[PDB]
């Protein structure tokens, strides 16, 4: 059963690894939302500044 | 920062883990062949890794699941609510009187 | 036992055809999902009304 | 036929020499000389070529349907076939107007030849070309959707029309709104013959809620099927809203006065009484071009009548259950279960041996993955909601006037 | 199932894309056949009020298909059962018609088995439209239960983490701006 | 029957054997199934409202 110990300590390895993984692709995507909503933000003043450089 | 915390906990007992496999491999190497207690509580350990749910406890886990997934979606209906209360408002000075 | 249920010292009710006594054991441990259903209906009828009145 | 070949030759300079503005404002000038002259338009077409010279076709077949003069529809349908086929609207979006004129008169034309079947097909075309996006409705829906109600072929305009456009097309001035309150009209009617009563009674709602300073007979055929759908779903006349409209509400309910009728009737639920007051009333409701929306209110007030027995009733009788609900007998009723619970509409179930039917309450405990998955779709039409929300809030801060006031 | 949603989808784009504005009268058989399938009766009703006369009269067996689908209509399963097999269907309308046949069966399975805590035989032979005896053995082996001296059938009643992870991202991203 | 029909007496009818059973409905449940009717309600709201704004943004209007 050494063979199976091993075998199953792979998989908890594994899986630890993809939920690892998983982890950081979802800090990838808050990052990502975040820099959309700061783009947008940013996007807002500009053309607020535009206006008010109209006017 | 909640699911950077969550991946330093995974990550210290990932560690754990990985001692634990480093040990039984140089065991099956080297090492003391049967460090008694200790190898047969990790494989005992190993062989409670799936626990083992039953139908109740999955009925409880959906139903706390969808108890707070209701109350997310509350809450997203209050805040589209309040944008169409914004956007109300300024469409009311855009064009509309009164 | 039907005064005393009907004094709110009892809380149960009374099964006549097979003469049984079943008293409610209230372990739901609820009385709070009313609330939040009661908030969430009246709080979104206030807001389609708001909404209605501002259109 | 010495001013067209100077004004195809004009187009020709301008298309070849990248004026594309200039030919818009070509197209949108007098031209004169293509409504007085005719019989050489065909040469016109043939010496054009495609792309934006087809955007002047456009214009010059535009021109043909203008005139009573119409040549050969056969030779006619395979070139605007050709030209939908091979179209480059780059710039058709400028001229929006004559486009929706075209649009109406080639649907009245079908409605005369009573051969609306191929209508829908180009019509989806059109829209397609035009439109900017899936959000934005214009004039010719509305006879994208008369189609397929003459035609009675509803499959093409439940997928273009199971999407919300909240972008209008002012159609460069020209969209007027009779083509928008026939779109929903009609776009209800083809939601009401597909059995989406939900769908078909917002389309009404849509189209009463529409502010019109004189009633029309379109807007008040769509207030009566608002009255027939409302009694079929809900049972009873659902309210009209507060954002509202103009005399248009003022005019129609005395106007309409026997659909309310017929809803106070609904509303004292009697079966008896109801078909007694629609043979008074036969004649009332024949000119609708329908008579079975009646005969689905009935069916509606029985499945009615059946759903609320569930709630006063765990187990109950077939023959009692035709007593209460007033049916010839036991198989009657026991067949309306069978039909009601094929729809999903009735969780019960009936016991032959003894004669029973047995209510049952919700079978669902909210705690299967499937409502969680409704949930999240919900979740995500929400999402998608409240982004053009901002993405609208964003551009009404684009505005003159508001940013004046804040400033 | 699949195949046929496919094959609709083609015939209705083909009705759409008539070039005569008719329909070849396979096109409207297997049409109509595949609407029946679906049970889609308003579907098949407003197709055959669409078809004109001419068709009909100079094919009998679209009129036959039309017959079926009131009987459908009716939901009289003996009457749907024997004339579904009674007129003889091409070689383009065999197949679909046997799915129907098929499609029937499980419906009126269900419906028995949702609806009828008891049914009698005659009544659940006449609903799925096989003689009474042999039915016993199909809902014997189907775990259910059949009195033999009331001659009464009594029915039994009948997210990966992914998905999961990438919606409660969606719940933060959407509430935190 | 026709109390039930009012109310105040929360009960089902056992036409059976003749029994009257009270009936008590989980909360959850019934809470459930009415936020998922305000919320579809919202949608349709909703969609109203920006059909509104549309047509009033662009001057949609019968002369």
């Amino acid at each position: 059963d050494i063979n199976n110990i091993v075998k199953t300590l792979h998989e908890w390895c594994d899986g630890c690894e993809a939920v690892l993984l998983g982890i950081e692709q979802q800090v990838l995507r808050a990052n990502q939302y975040k820099e959309n909503h700061n783009r947008t933000q940013q996007q807002v003043e500009a053309e607020v500044t535009n206006i008010k450089k109209t006017l | 920062e909640h699911l950077i915390a969550q991946h330093s906990a995974i990550k210290m007992l990932h560690s754990r883990v990985k001692l634990i496999l480093e040990y039984v491999k140089a065991s099956e190497a080297g090492e003391v062949p049967f460090n008694h207690e200790i190898l047969r509580e990790a494989y005992a350990l190993c062989h409670c890794l799936p626990v083992l749910s039953t139908d109740k406890f999955k009925t409880d886990f959906y139903d706390q699941c969808n108890d707070v997934g209701l109350m997310a979606y509350l809450g997203t209906i209050t805040k589209t609510c309040n944008t169409m209360n914004q956007f109300v408002n300024k469409f009311n000075v855009l064009y509309d009187r009164q | 036992l039907v005064q005393c249920i009907l004094d709110n010292t009892i809380h149960g009710r009374i099964d006549q055809v097979n003469q049984l006594l079943e008293l409610d054991h209230q372990k739901r441990g609820g009385a709070r999902y009313t609330a939040l259903d009661k908030w969430t209906n009246q709080l979104n009828s206030l807001n389609q009304a708001v909404v209605s009145k501002l259109a | 036929a010495s001013a067209l070949e100077q004004f195809v030759n004009s187009v020709r300079q301008l298309s070849a020499q990248g004026q594309m503005t200039q030919l818009c404002e070509l197209i949108n000038k007098s031209g004169e000389l293509l409504a007085k002259n005719l019989s050489h338009l065909d040469t016109v077409l043939g010496a054009l070529d495609v792309q934006e010279h087809s955007l002047g076709v456009l214009a010059v077949l535009f021109v043909k349907f203008s005139m009573p003069s119409v040549p050969d529809f056969e030779t006619l349908f395979s070139q605007v076939q050709l030209f939908i086929s091979t179209c480059n609207g780059e710039h058709i979006r400028y001229a929006t107007d004559t486009f929706a004129g075209l649009c109406h008169q080639l649907t009245n034309a079908l409605v005369e030849r009573k051969q609306p079947l191929r209508g829908i097909g180009i019509l989806k075309q059109a829209i397609d070309k035009m439109q900017m996006n899936t959000n934005q409705l214009t004039s010719i829906h509305a006879d994208l959707c008369q189609l397929c109600l003459l035609a009675k072929c509803f499959k093409p305009a439940l997928p273009y029309l199971d999407v919300d456009m909240m972008d209008i097309c002012k159609e460069n001035g020209a969209y007027d709104a009779k083509h928008f309150l026939c779109y929903y009209y009609y776009g209800g009617m083809i939601y009401t013959g597909l059995k989406n009563f939900e769908r078909a009674l917002y389309f009404y709602e849509q189209a009463i809620t529409t502010p019109a300073m004189a009633v029309s007979h379109i807007m008040l055929e769509s207030y009566k099927k608002y009255i027939l759908v409302s009694l079929i779903l809900l049972g009873k006349v659902q309210q009209l809203p507060k954002y509202t409209s103009q005399i248009v509400g003022r005019f129609i309910k005395p106007l309409s006065n026997a659909y309310h009728e017929l809803a106070q009737v609904y509303s004292t639920n009697n079966p008896s009484e109801l078909r007694n007051l629609v043979n008074k009333h036969s004649e009332t409701f024949t000119r609708d071009n329908n008579m079975g929306l009646v005969k689905q209110c009935l069916s509606s007030l029985y499945k009615k009548n059946i759903q609320r027995l569930t709630k006063t009733f765990l187990t109950l009788s077939l023959q009692d259950m035709a007593s209460r609900v007033q049916l010839s007998g036991p198989q009657e009723a026991e067949k309306y279960v069978l039909h009601m619970i094929e729809d999903g509409e009735i969780f019960a179930s009936i016991n032959q041996k003894d004669g029973m039917v047995s209510f049952h309450d919700n079978p669902e405990k909210y705690n299967n993955p499937a409502m969680l998955h409704n949930i999240d779709q919900e979740m995500l039409k929400c999402i998608e909601l409240d982004e053009r929300l901002k993405a609208m809030d964003q551009e009404i801060t684009v505005n003159p006037q508001f940013v004046q006031k804040s400033m | 199932a699949f195949s046929f949603k496919k094959l609709l989808d083609q015939c209705e784009n083909q009705e759409l894309e008539a070039p005569g504005g008719i329909a070849t009268p396979p096109v409207y058989g297997q049409l109509l056949a595949l609407y029946l399938l679906h049970n889609d009766m308003n579907n098949a009703r407003y197709l055959w009020k669409r078809i004109p006369p001419a068709i009909k009269s100079a094919n009998s067996e679209l009129g036959g298909i039309w017959s079926v689908g009131q009987r459908i209509w009716q939901r009289d399963f003996p009457g749907i059962y024997t004339t579904i097999n009674a007129h003889q269907w091409s070689e383009t309308v065999q197949p679909i018609m046997e799915a129907l046949r098929d499609a029937t069966r499980r419906r009126a399975f269900a419906l028995v088995s949702q609806a009828y805590t008891s049914i009698i035989a005659d009544d659940f032979a006449a609903f799925v439209g096989l003689p009474v005896e042999e039915a016993v053995k199909g809902i014997l082996e189907q775990g259910w239960q059949a009195d033999s001296t009331t001659r009464m059938v009594l029915p039994r009643k009948p997210i990966p983490n992914e998905q999961q992870l990438a919606r409660l991202t969606d719940y933060v991203a959407f509430l935190e701006n | 029957t026709q109390l039930i029909l009012e109310g105040l007496i929360s009960a089902r009818v056992d036409s059976h054997s003749k029994i009257l059973y009270a009936r008590d409905v989980d909360q959850r449940s019934t809470t459930f199934e009415k936020s998922l009717l305000m919320g579809k309600e919202f949608q349709r709201r909703a969609k109203a409202m920006m059909l509104r704004a549309a047509v009033l943004r662009n001057q949609i209007h019968v002369k």
